């Protein structure tokens, strides 16, 4: 019937002390972390029935954990497999889960959560069903509802209870819409947690003490949530309240503004579930939440995002692209060659991770403006309070900006970031390869030059490797490690560990002209320039770029990268093939150079720039390219950009440039800002949804529809054809 | 189709302003009862039992405007209990929609004599007080791309190329032609002054009028419910437009006022039996629509549809009356159909006198009956822009 | 000139008020679901030919405010030229939308029109819109406002209907509604409500208590601010009001929506539509607003005169079961044969969603006329404020 149920191991250890306070300790024996899986659901089922059977001898409940973490996440292996026809089962599972928590909530007696570590997603949903929360203020402990980052939503009462606690607007903005994670200090600050303790060993004693106190001091309110009290008033009002109803129509528009019109259905569903839930009783609200959850799990966006930010990402973090058998090797002193916006950004994220950096340039005047990049960033962090003055001084003191080459002694890690010129790098590497440590890693931040060719300018080619960062280095999370044919599996693994040590994610890439990121983002930019040269309105191109899910529209990105750099890449590719049919963008690139506009570096590009700030599209742009003369459908412009990168990613997978679809997805997402809803430029192929079908087969159908209209470059490779 | 519908009377109250308005103390029911009692004064021997229905438009029918205010007017004023009473809401066109529906009821033949019009006391029931799914429910709001009319109006001016001076020039033209009409006695017989239960005067003129408006004073105003991300939402659909030029202020947009209007409509046989004289004939009506993001371009297709329906062209029409919601909406309509300037809102419009959402359609409908009569002209076309991207138009011929 | 024909008439089930299945469904969704069913039946319909959408709604506030008809047009993806207008004539609002649709089609200035109504009384209770007749004390004191439940009891007092009598009609409505459901009468016209995932929410009328007995109806207590003294001030010859109406012999408070398609014969022929019934006549009348619920009798008389018909010419009579005495009064006035009156049960069993009832019982008779292979049906509702709406349909 309608029960707390529906072979698996028992997950919850039961203990009732001499006072009648039950301690439910969750300890799933199948892994290191308590997961909301079919095993837990069964265990919590039995335990809730028992709390009701022995209700006479029970005065309170405490929920604790035996793992390092409290309770984290759901059974993603199952949710990624739910088809649209499985929506019946999904709805029943989350309703059963919430029926248990609701019974625990209305037990007639206080329930306290003893949060010893990470309480994430389903884990925090368990604690929100309790009447009091206590958190052990320990390192690495986090609390939040990160379901929206996997394309899901807090379906175990997260949306309903947080809205009951904080109101519609605050619960959405602070907790639900972006799945923000909070350290226990910040958690208590916003009302997610109630009180803190120093160590975990104090939790259960402090919980049983709080139950003992609550029963005597508040006898009528024990085990009664604020929203189950008569006369409850939702913070900020209900949707019928006139104050909230005046601003409520702007919540879906403000969200459409933040997401730039991209097809992410998860934040949309969360806002809908929140507002509709706040219109009805708590039990009707939680059922609405179930339907919006099943609406997401059976959808394709959720499967993409679950594949990327869970399976693919965990495969990379676990050393999937790291060579097997190799051992760790510590890093003591980094040496950055060049103090440009890259070398300065490399000097900042290297020192923020605790490493002693030596930052050289061609002059003490330019190396000081380079370390000043780390100072102007440490001032934004002290003004906003994110760092103390003592840790901000220990950070900038590990940077030593110089112009001499002698003070490069003791460096066991060189990340060169000089100009993009081969013999220049051969010179810069030649004059340090012997006065730095003998067997140190030799790294280059080149964006197009083959690492094989650069490796011949040093003697120890086995320690020469590509270590490609992205600007701004402080905010971009990827590190593209380029494996030249002389690089050994140890240097590969050593830079792999260096990337994980500075809080970034590594992909490993075989050596090829353009690598992965630059080559792929080239096809993205060139698709927009071609459209501009075809007479399409620039405002439509930027709108197509923003509405496709990209973090920055293409013509805006074409200013950040120099248009002269693109011309250089095009001359290079033509040199190679001749020793090639040109891309239509190459005429736009040179034409823009001929007019003297080339981007932010020139203060004039597709946009106009007043005293260093971007300000509007260039008005002359429409006359130059006869803009408006071509008006294709917006979705055609959107698909032209997405398909150019997706097709180019398959070419890289075909050529051995990439070794896994995990690296192609996380690489495209974290490196070149490929839209997260796609799950990566490789997932986009197997998870395409359009009018005419869904899957890899429909991707080809749409690929040919685009190839028949805009050029044969949109023709799929054979590896996609059965 | 058989019976022809005729307008027999078309009166209205003065429009009282929103801030410190004279009409703020009058319940919107009493504004309607006042018009009913004037109709009894004009025709004391009218057999009210021949009035089969009372159709009042109302956009925010809550509070003092809820519970079917049309029927409340029927019972309060002492009309026969057989006279019905129904409220309707088609946003800004609810006043003209009540009149079109009354006419269509007469044409079907199953109704004889219908009272029609609207009421809106925006100083007591602010627009939005009724709520609504298109706004307050995020699931469908995210889909219909809801945008306040004030932003679609600015989008119109951005697309067609109407400068701030252009829209302020129309605003001045409206204030001028409204002040000319009032001093020339054009409104003497139709604007029924509002009084209290003692017969003391409350209002006898359109308080919102600023007849001393100057083109320099309009340029001093600041552009204008719109404080979220609505600008970015609109340009997501209108992706070829880079920036929205916010040209609309409180001096070139429709004023927020209280008011009510009544129109008496019946068949040829209906008025003859009661000794009434038909003043105009309802030639044709049409509703259409356009994109609801830029929701105010509705008047253009609805006017074309009513001209093809009545077998007429733009040249055949003597007077055009489009509701002055926003100055750009009128300039667009004028630019689209090449409306001659000397034949457009020739007594001023809502920018000067105000726009009582529920009552405006019947107010400007009755404005053209009097101007057709005063000019001895033949045909007038009345149209309004509607929220949600709708359009409503009506052709009347003088009799 | 033109003749108005009914081409489709569908309705959602009616979910009850306490712990209702539809309580979580926004009323806008109910209407959209019916629009999508019309699409399923006629996928090649040119929706551009739908010139208007006319919905009745007694409480156009909250989830039902802001012209819910236009919201249904945009949310369902219908053409923007399809109009959309809400109207409120209290209980008759649903049928009034259908009448107006027909009269619009007869005038010639509309081609194809959707009409109906929606009322989610569990989300938007009646009275949520306020109203002058109720809340303004000057005009409340002057129209002698009295809730309908008292007028219904007053009707039973004057006409001599006992508690047994009103209860006996209640038992009969439950029996006839249950027999219609089990007979499959409603299979094609009641469209089950589903969620965004296709999971079922409701596929039957939950307010039905088909195991009703005369003994259980007598166990109920009557609904009974001094409105009783107000009524007897006008009906001064009546000494005391006999309070016979309970929740068992009065209309149920439910959620539901109904949709009807109406057009000319030319409009239907252009879209491949087969007409199911013809709108013969409509009439609006009224009676004393204190007793409030005697409007059906004069409205039905007017429409029979206007159509050149009499009681003997009508095969089926369907009057909204607002209260038991209202139907008994109507049956006594016009001497309606018992076997012609509310043959498939009514609002006492299945519920009375204010804005939608008129379009529901209208569609119930289009179906029953086709099933019995009969000719005519007269549909009427008592209206708050003393009004009355009647309509005659003829099968085609
Ligand atoms: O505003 C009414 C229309 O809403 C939807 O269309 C809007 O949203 C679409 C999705 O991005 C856009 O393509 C479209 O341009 C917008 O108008 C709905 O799809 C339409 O059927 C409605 O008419
Ligand atoms: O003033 C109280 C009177 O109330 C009733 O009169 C009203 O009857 C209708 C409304 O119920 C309308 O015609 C109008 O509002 C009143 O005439 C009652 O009939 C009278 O006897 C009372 O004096």
């Amino acid at each position: 019937g309608s029960s707390h149920h529906h072979m698996p191991d028992n997950t919850i250890q039961w203990d009732k002390d001499a006072d009648g306070i039950v301690t439910l300790t969750m300890d799933d024996p199948s892994g290191s972390t308590n997961v909301m899986n079919e095993a837990y659901i069964e265990s919590m089922g039995k335990a809730v029935d028992r709390l009701v059977a022995e209700k006479d001898s029970i005065t309170g409940v405490v929920v604790a954990s035996a793992k390092k973490t409290f309770f984290a996440g759901g059974d993603v292996k199952t949710m990624i497999q739910a088809r649209p026809e499985d929506a019946g089962d999904v709805f029943n599972t989350v309703e059963t889960i919430k029926r248990q928590l609701r019974t625990l909530e209305t037990l007639g007696k206080p329930v306290v959560a003893a949060i010893n570590g990470a309480a994430l997603g389903g884990g925090l949903e368990i604690a929100l069903a309790c009447h009091h929360r206590i958190a052990a203020d320990v390192k690495g402990s986090q609390l939040g509802l990160p379901e929206v980052t996997l394309g899901l939503l807090p379906g175990g009462g997260g949306v309903t209870r947080t809205v009951r606690m904080f109101g519609i607007q605050n619960a959405f903005v602070s907790v639900l819409a972006q799945g923000t994670r909070f350290k226990p200090a910040k958690a208590k600050e916003i009302g997610l947690v109630d009180e803190l303790v120093a160590t975990v060993e104090e939790l259960v004693p402090a919980a049983k003490a709080w139950i003992k106190e609550e029963l005597k001091a508040n006898p009528d309110g024990a085990g009664v949530q604020p929203w189950d009290k008569k006369g409850y008033k939702m913070p900020g009002g209900t949707p019928s309240s006139p104050g909230l109803a005046a601003i409520l129509p702007s919540f879906p528009s403000n969200l459409r503004k933040q997401l730039k019109g991209a097809p992410m259905p998860a934040p949309r569903a969360i806002l809908a579930a929140a507002v509709e839930g706040a219109q009805v009783d708590f039990d009707t609200a939680s059922r609405i939440e179930s339907r919006y959850f099943a609406s997401l799990v059976t959808g394709q966006v959720a499967k993409n995002m679950m594949q990327a930010f869970f399976f693919d990402l965990q495969a990379i973090n676990a050393g999937g692209s790291r060579p097997e058998g190799i051992g760790k090797t510590p890093i003591k002193r980094i040496g950055v060659l060049g103090a440009g916006m890259m070398g300065a950004g490399i000097a900042y994220v290297s020192a923020k991770a605790g490493y002693e950096v030596v930052l050289k340039d061609v002059s003490l005047e330019a190396a000081a403006k380079g370390k000043g990049y780390s100072e102007k960033l440490e001032a934004k962090a002290l003004e906003r309070g994110r760092t103390t003055q003592e840790r901000s001084d220990a950070l900038l003191a590990r940077i030593t900006p110089t112009a001499d080459a002698a003070d490069f002694k003791g460096v066991d890690f060189v990340i060169e970031a000089v100009f993009e010129n081969q013999e220049l790098k051969h010179k810069v590497f030649g004059e340090i390869e012997d006065i730095v440590e003998p067997n140190a890693i030799l790294g280059s931040n080149t964006s197009t030059l083959p690492i094989t060719g650069l490796a011949t300018g040093v003697k120890r080619q086995e320690d020469f490797i590509g270590i490609h960062f992205f600007s701004p280095v402080d905010k971009m999370p990827l590190v593209e490690i380029i494996k030249g044919e002389k690089t050994s599996d140890e240097a590969l693994a050593r830079v792999f560990d260096y990337t994980l040590a500075i809080g970034k994610t590594p992909i490993v890439v075989n050596d090829s002209r353009g690598f992965f990121t630059s080559r792929v983002i080239g096809t993205f930019v060139n698709e927009a320039l071609a459209m501009l040269g075809e007479g399409v309105e620039p405002a439509s191109i930027e709108q197509a770029g923003s509405q496709a899910g990209y973090p920055a529209p293409p013509l805006q990105l074409s200013d950040e990268l120099n248009l002269e750099l693109m011309h250089k890449i095009a001359v290079a590719t033509r040199k190679g093939v001749e020793d090639y049919q040109p891309h239509p963008a190459e005429a736009v690139v040179e034409k823009m150079i001929e007019l003297g506009r080339s981007g932010r570096l020139k203060g004039a590009g597709f946009y106009e720039y007043a005293d260093g700030k971007r300000s509007g599209l260039w008005p002359g742009l429409r006359e130059t390219f006869k803009s408006g003369s071509s008006q294709p459908p917006l979705q055609d412009m959107i698909d032209r950009m997405l398909f150019a990168e997706a097709l180019e990613t398959q070419k890289c997978l075909d050529e051995g440039v990439l070794t896994s679809t995990a690296d192609a997805n996380i690489g495209s997402i974290m490196g070149i800002g490929f839209p997260p809803w796609t799950g990566g430029s490789a997932q986009f192929i197997v998870g395409y949804s359009g009018p005419a079908g869904t899957g890899k087969a429909a991707f080809v159908a749409r690929a040919r529809e685009l190839a028949a209209a805009y050029g044969d470059r949109f023709l799929p490779p054979e590896s996609l054809l059965s | 189709m058989s019976e022809e519908a005729f307008i027999y009377e078309a009166i209205r109250t003065p429009r009282g302003k929103q801030k410190n308005g004279s009409l703020h103390e009058v319940k919107p029911l009493s504004l309607v009862v006042g018009l009913i009692d004037e109709l009894r004064k004009r025709h004391p021997d009218l057999d009210e039992n021949l009035i089969s229905d009372v159709i009042l438009g109302c956009v925010s029918p809550v509070g003092d405007q809820g519970g079917d205010i049309a029927r409340a007017a029927v019972l309060a004023s002492g009309m026969p209990v057989t006279s019905g009473g129904v409220q309707l809401n088609r946003f800004c066109a609810s006043g003209l929609e009540a009149v079109n529906t009354a006419a269509q009821k007469v044409r079907s033949g199953w109704d004889d004599l219908v009272l029609a019009g609207g009421v809106e006391s925006m100083s007591r029931v602010p627009m939005g007080s009724d709520g609504g799914a298109m706004g307050l429910d995020p699931a469908t709001n995210y889909d219909v791309m809801f945008v306040p009319q004030s932003i679609g109006a600015d989008l119109i001016a951005t697309i067609e190329g109407f400068s701030r001076e252009d829209v302020d020039a129309y605003a001045l033209r409206s204030q001028q032609k409204a002040a000319e009409a009032w001093s020339g006695g054009y409104f003497a017989k139709s604007v029924v002054p509002v009084r209290d239960q003692n017969g003391l005067l409350i209002l006898d003129h359109d308080e919102h009028m600023r007849p001393d408006t100057t083109k320099e004073g309009l340029a001093k105003l600041k552009p204008a419910a719109a404080l979220g991300g609505f600008d970015d939402v609109a340009l997501q659909k209108y992706h070829w437009v880079e920036k929205i030029n916010h040209v609309h202020t409180g001096g070139n947009s429709s004023g927020i006022v209280d008011g009510a209007a009544l129109v008496m409509i019946g068949s040829a046989a209906a008025g003859k039996l009661q000794g009434l004289t038909p003043r105009a004939r309802i030639v044709a009506t049409a509703t259409s629509g356009a994109d609801p993001v830029i929701m105010l371009t509705g008047p253009t297709p609805a006017t074309r549809k009513v001209l093809d329906r009545a077998g007429l062209t733009v040249d055949d029409i003597d007077l055009f009356e489009l509701n002055e919601a926003f100055a750009s909406v009128v300039l667009k309509f004028q630019k689209d159909l090449n409306i001659p300037d000397e034949k457009l809102n020739v007594n001023g419009g809502a920018i000067a006198m105000g726009h009582p959402l529920g009552a405006t359609g019947a107010m400007i409908l009755g404005t053209m009956v009097d101007e057709l009569e005063r000019r001895n002209a033949r045909r007038a076309l009345i149209t309004l822009c509607i929220g949600g991207g709708m359009g409503v138009a009506t052709i009347i011929e003088r009799v």
